[PDB]
RNA sequence: CGAGACUCUGGCAUGCUAACUAGUUACGCGACCCCCGAGCGGUCGGCGUAACUUCUUAGAGGGACAAGUGGCGUUC
């Protein structure tokens, strides 16, 4: 009667808890709605705006947000909405409905149910990062 | 109506009067030219794709030999030939049919083999007039080892001219050594002796399968001069040129560089920027310092005779 | 419905030349809430025609060296800026984007073809691909410079030069470097 | 595996000019160690099984033990 | 007047430094005359240019 | 006088399937053993666009399953994979019961019981553990056992002393006497690796198969072989029905129908349309389920698909 | 780009010369047989060694490629090297023959032989 | 020999092994809110047992080989 899932952006990982609910999407105890940095605020509400709200009614939805940044915690998020409820109506609901609402979200975007594998390359000694190089100086 | 790979070659659309057409899987998808892919996608529609029996395959086969097309034949040439052969029993009369037909009866002239019989610019008037390049049931084949068979079984058939076929008019190669007559005019070596004793031979062939053939009597070609010659020791590694003797002795792999194998497509109008008018010429490689030429260049020294008066600074190859 | 900032629709959206239409983005499939997606567009060639050409605005917008990575600072400058397109003109700003970006792409450019110390420019033709790209680059560049150092807003000078370009008209930016690069090519033909 | 089978060795041997300085390099073999190489093998190194010789059986013999 | 186009081919890249691409080009009033041309910039096969002159020939400087 | 029809087909999977199991208990959920690492529980359905609905997606293991068989009461099902753990399913919810981990290598095929109380097993480790439903370490059954990769073993439905049968690729058929799990009768007459076995509902009867395209069949009492058929492609899969006394092979492109009387062959199952791809080679079959009401065969495919067979009779 | 080797070529072949008959046309079952024989390194060699013996079955199940020495398929091969037609190309009714070939055989004793045509001298 | 193979890293595992110096879920207890006109609900990095490994950590094992398809290839 519950089901948990991650997602995951560079270093975020967001952890949402489902089950047989009435509706509320709380990331780490406040609404969706109140998450600072609003000017990406649709980006969290991609879940809810493409499949309404009556996909999101018999159930509950928790969020539990670490490490990353402002808009890699954003996308982590949104992920594991959309990871949750595609894995709630698997082993709950039929497999009819888990095919006809993850294709909705997969042609949106592909992000909100496989993550990004690209995370920080490591610096090399030279230069001030992963390829550049210092200034050098002949004559 | 029975298409052939080389209607599509020609580009010979003429799907509107002849209505039965029926045509091979395979003699499509061997075609490696993209404008007839162009043409197979649209207008072949009204064809349809049928395979001949085996009982119908090998009475094509027979009177094949007989005619001496069978090796001049390819194997995808086999059953379009056969093909035809169940149209045939099913549509016409099979009673007006021959097999075996007629012998040579050689017509031996005076005139040299490599005369220009009855090519379009040559004249000894006949004008080009620049609309006769297009003027230059059954099938529509451009080969004549297709054409050939076709007929010796009294098979009016027609092409791309949009009128039956009457009058054939083509080459083959007699062997002089061993009297084999093949209907490849590309071969210069023999296909069952193996020697360099094919001779060109002209044919003309009617509807009704007239095999008449004028053997050119002519001692310039029946002569034995430039034959004899010592040939050097046999010689094996990566860069020896042994004379070309057989038609399939193993040469070792030499090959012209690309930069230098290619010409220059000169027609194309995508041409102004960057380098020279011309190609630019391969000075740099190691094709070039072993002074690798073209199979095709040079083929004139060929026809020299070596025991003659060769000017006393050259070298060939 | 997925209308873009909440408030604008695509369906509206009319794309003129056919040389355009599969190398700029939303009509239909394309359409999303806003222009901040990050994905991988720059994988491989030619996956940079499929994102959302308000995300092509947006990337090319954060393009200076002191703003070289804040990309909300840039859809936020966007979201501002196709409201004050609509209270100007009143049509859906998504149609005036394209209308600017169509008519700032330039059609011939030249090019230097000779050997080195020699100038002799020869016009060639300009890709598709390229007049999208070369025209996002003159609507942005132009944002920058009447807004530089005076009172006006970049959210607004950004709404100044997107609307003077699809007019064509010769206040833009966007349009005097397009009669300049195929004004040259045509003394090199 | 230049670091589990080579052995570096090196040497300031002294004389009256000046020092020789040696490098000895032993590239242990495979048979792990009876005091004599490592345990595993090279990584470039494909060992196939030989062609074990198995009997061509003919007529359905049911051997039922 | 201005025409369009459509790429039939990509046959090379030309220019100086590798810079131009050397384009099989396919009329839009589909006109049978394949007029081949040289672009700037990226162009992949059944792309579709806008050219100010069609009468550029052959011709080397 | 009975044929075939290409009734309806399957779309669930991105790997191949590998085996299917029906019920006579249930007769609309039949369960689809893949390579994508999924067992789907279909429900049947027989509409105009399916024939059945893929309803539970089955998701426990972490490799290729190869296998898979139900209870006699259609709740429970049980697959080995080639993660090396067999794993035990209960179909009404989609959550495991047991895990049942002792093998090394790849499993198999799973022995299931007429009893449903006995479960020892056989891997590509060669070798026959001894379990029960519990999971009860007995003994591990190597001792003059196999040589080569065990492919599938089976029961034996029978009311006498009840048999096993255990083939291997090193071309080998055997019986292992059962309380005692020791070995007493071999058959030595397969050329090739063995791949699926099938016995008689009878209880007289195996069907072994293989590469080598011919299937000896042999009798269980005497322990004598009885009929060796001929073959087209190699045999992936045999079954038989209860009632017609048949014998369904898997050729590679199609499906070869006999009748045990007369060796007769009955039908050949397959479509293809393209001549485009004619050098590209047909898509496989791999498994075969006979369905207990008499009349429909499924068969998955290569092609990660399942395909269904029904029986125009006249 | 991407080249095989000859850690990855040569070694593939000698699992085709000695174990032909166990081996298939998948990637994963040439792979799973691969390590029952080869005693390997890491597992990215014995990927890459058993996609190279896919792709050789691949290419035998076309004809025989050049590095395979085969105890089943030259059997096989001599069973289809033994293509024995009918009639034979050397007992035929008519070969025609040049008059200089023919005084040859009338003065080394055979001279009776009826098969023969002489032919108008071209 | 070098190249490659190799080692480390990264990416994937709702599969396995585990966790009071890592957690999650649940159940107690408390604080607080709107109340309804009791609650329930909720937030609790507030603190106590139990269920267990999704998150955390680190061990073994799998995973990808140009494998599959379509073209191009002196067709390899
Ligand atoms: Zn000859």
């Amino acid at each position: 009667q519950s089901v948990q899932v991650f997602g995951r952006k560079k270093t975020a990982t967001a952890v949402a808890h489902c089950k047989r609910g009435n509706g509320l999407i709380k990331v780490n105890g406040r609404p969706l709605e109140m998450i600072e940095p609003r000017t990406l605020q649709y980006k969290l509400l991609e879940p809810v705006l493409l499949l309404g709200k009556e996909r999101f009614a018999g159930v509950d939805i928790r969020v539990r947000v670490k490490g990353g940044g402002h808009v890699a915690q954003i996308y982590a998020i949104r992920q594991s909405i959309s990871k949750a409820l595609v894995a709630y109506y698997q082993k709950y609901v039929d497999e009819a409905s888990k095919k006809e609402i993850k294709d909705i979200l997969i042609q949106y975007d592909r992000t909100l149910l496989v993550a990004d594998p690209r995370r920080c390359e490591s610096k090399k000694f030279g230069g001030p990062g992963a390829r550049a190089r210092y200034q050098k100086s002949y004559r | 109506v029975v298409a052939d790979a080389g209607a599509f070659l020609r580009h010979a659309a003429l799907q509107d009067i002849g209505k039965n057409i029926y045509t091979i899987r395979e003699v499509v998808t061997e075609i490696r030219d993209k404008a007839t892919r162009r043409r197979l996608a649209v207008l072949p529609y009204e064809l349809r794709f049928k395979e001949p029996l085996p009982e119908y395959v090998r009475l094509v086969t027979e009177f094949s030999k007989k005619t001496g097309d069978y090796p001049s034949l390819s194997a995808t040439d086999i059953q379009v030939l056969a093909l035809t052969y169940q149209l045939e029993a099913e549509f016409v009369g099979v009673s007006h049919l021959k097999q075996e037909p007629q012998k040579v009866k050689v017509s031996s002239s005076i005139q040299h083999p490599e005369t220009p019989l009855h090519i379009s610019g040559f004249h000894l008037g006949g004008w080009i007039t620049p609309s006769n390049i297009k003027q230059i049931v059954g099938c529509l084949t451009t080969d004549f080892a297709m054409q050939n068979v076709l007929l010796q079984m009294g098979l009016h058939v027609l092409a791309v001219n949009g009128m039956l076929i009457r009058e054939a008019r083509s080459y083959i190669l007699r062997c002089h050594g061993c009297f084999k007559t093949t209907s490849d005019m590309s071969r210069v070596f023999c296909s069952h002796c193996g020697n360099k004793t094919l001779k060109k031979v002209s044919v003309t062939v009617s509807d009704d399968g007239t095999l008449h053939m004028h053997f050119s009597r002519n001692p310039k070609v029946l002569n034995p001069r430039g034959l004899r010659y010592s040939l050097p020791t046999p010689k094996g590694g990566k860069y020896a040129i042994n004379p070309h003797l057989t038609e399939d002795q193993r040469f070792p792999q030499l090959r012209l560089s690309q930069k230098a194998r290619q010409k220059t497509n000169v027609f194309a109008p995508d041409y102004i920027a960057g380098v020279s008018p011309f190609v630019e010429n391969d000075i740099s490689s190691r094709s070039a310092t072993l002074q690798v030429r073209d199979s095709t260049l040079g083929a004139g020294r060929r026809r020299l005779n070596p025991n003659a008066s060769r000017k006393k600074f050259v070298k060939k190859r | 419905d997925i209308k873009l900032f909440g408030k604008w629709s695509t369906d509206d959206v009319q794309i003129n030349d056919i040389s355009l239409q599969d190398y700029i983005a939303v009509k239909e499939k394309y359409a999303k809430y806003l222009p901040h997606s990050a994905g991988r567009y720059a994988a491989k060639r030619f996956r940079k025609a499929q994102c959302p050409i308000v995300e092509r605005l947006t990337n090319s917008m954060m393009m200076h060296g002191r703003n070289n990575g804040k990309k909300l600072m840039t859809v936020r400058i966007v979201k501002h800026a196709f409201e004050i397109i609509h209270l100007l003109t009143g049509e859906n700003p998504l149609q005036v984007l394209v209308n600017a970006i169509i008519n700032s792409g330039p059609r011939e450019d030249s090019t230097r073809i000779g050997r080195a110390g020699t100038v002799r420019r020869q016009a060639v033709d300009v890709s598709p691909l390229r007049r999208v790209n070369q025209a996002i680059w003159l609507l942005c560049t132009g944002a920058r410079e009447a807004a530089f150092r005076n009172i006006k807003t970049i959210a607004e000078c950004l709404a100044d030069e997107l609307i003077n370009a699809a007019k064509g008209s010769s206040n833009s930016y966007a349009i005097k470097k397009k009669d300049e690069l195929e004004r040259v090519a045509k003394s090199n033909r | 595996p230049v670091n589990y089978y080579v052995d570096t060795a090196v040497r300031h041997v002294l004389l009256r000019q000046g020092v020789l300085g040696i490098k000895v390099k032993i590239m242990l073999p495979w048979d792990p160690t009876g005091k004599i190489g490592p345990k595993k093998p090279l990584p470039d190194h494909v060992s196939i099984v030989e062609p074990k010789d198995e009997i061509l059986p003919t007529t359905p013999i049911s051997e039922q033990k | 007047p201005i025409k369009l186009a459509r790429v039939t081919k990509v046959l090379g890249r030309t220019g100086s430094q590798g810079q131009c691409t050397q384009v099989r080009v396919e009329f839009m009033d589909d006109t049978s005359r394949s007029i081949i041309r040289n672009v700037k910039g990226p162009v992949r096969e059944g792309d579709v240019l806008t050219l100010l002159e069609s009468e550029r020939e052959a011709r080397r400087l | 006088t009975e044929q075939m029809t290409l009734r309806g087909t399957l779309k669930g999977h991105n790997g191949w399937v590998t085996q299917i199991a029906t019920t006579p208990q249930f007769p609309d959920m039949i369960l689809s053993a893949s390579r994508d690492k999924t067992i789907i529980m279909w429900k049947l359905t027989r509409d105009e666009t399916n024939y059945g609905i893929p309803q539970r997606a089955l998701r426990g293991h972490s490799h290729f399953v190869s296998d898979v068989v139900i209870s006699s009461d259609g709740q429970f099902a049980l697959s080995g994979s080639w993660d090396g753990t067999l794993r035990l399913w209960d179909l009404t919810t989609g959550t495991t019961t047991r895990r049942f981990v002792g093998h090394t290598k790849d499993v198999l095929s799973v022995a299931f019981s007429s009893d449903n109380r006995q479960i020892v097993s056989g891997s590509r480790d060669k070798t026959i553990k001894l379990w029960n439903t519990l999971g009860v370490c007995k003994y591990t059954v190597q001792d003059e056992s196999h040589s080569e990769w065990v492919s599938c073993v089976r029961f034996s439905p029978n009311s006498s002393n009840p048999i096993i049968v255990s083939c291997g690729w090193d071309k080998l058929v055997k019986v292992w006497n059962l309380a005692n799990c020791k070995l007493k009768t071999n058959h030595i007459g397969h050329t090739g690796y063995l791949n699926t076995v099938t016995v008689s509902p009878d209880g007289s009867l195996c069907a072994s198969g293989g590469k080598d395209g011919q299937a000896m069949l042999w009798d269980l009492n005497e322990g004598k072989h009885l009929y060796t058929l001929d073959g087209g492609d190699i045999i992936n899969a045999l079954c038989f029905s209860p009632n017609r006394y048949w014998l369904c092979a898997a050729t590679g492109p199609s499906i070869k129908i006999w009748d045990l009387e007369g060796k007769i062959i009955v039908d050949e199952l397959k479509q293809e349309v393209i001549s485009t791809s004619s050098k590209a080679e047909p898509p496989q079959c791999t498994s075969l389920a006979w369905s207990a009401d008499g009349q429909t065969l499924f068969a998955g495919y290569t092609d990660n698909l399942v395909r269904v067979w029904q029986v125009t009779i006249g | 780009g991407r080249v095989r080797t000859k850690t990855v070529k040569k070694a593939a072949r000698v699992i085709i010369e000695k174990y032909y008959t166990r081996l298939g046309n998948d990637f994963h079952t040439n792979k799973r047989v691969c390590e029952e024989i080869a005693i390997i390194p890491s597992k990215k060699l014995r990927n890459k060694i058993a996609g190279y013996v896919t792709h050789l079955m691949k290419r035998i199940q076309r004809g025989p490629v050049r590095g395979i020495s085969i105890k089943l398929q030259e059997e096989e091969r001599e069973r289809r090297d033994n293509y024995v037609p009918e009639v034979s190309a050397l007992d035929q009714e008519i070969i025609e023959v040049d008059p200089d070939t023919k005084e040859m055989l009338k003065l080394l004793d055979f001279g009776s032989l009826s098969n023969l045509q002489v032919t108008q001298p071209t």
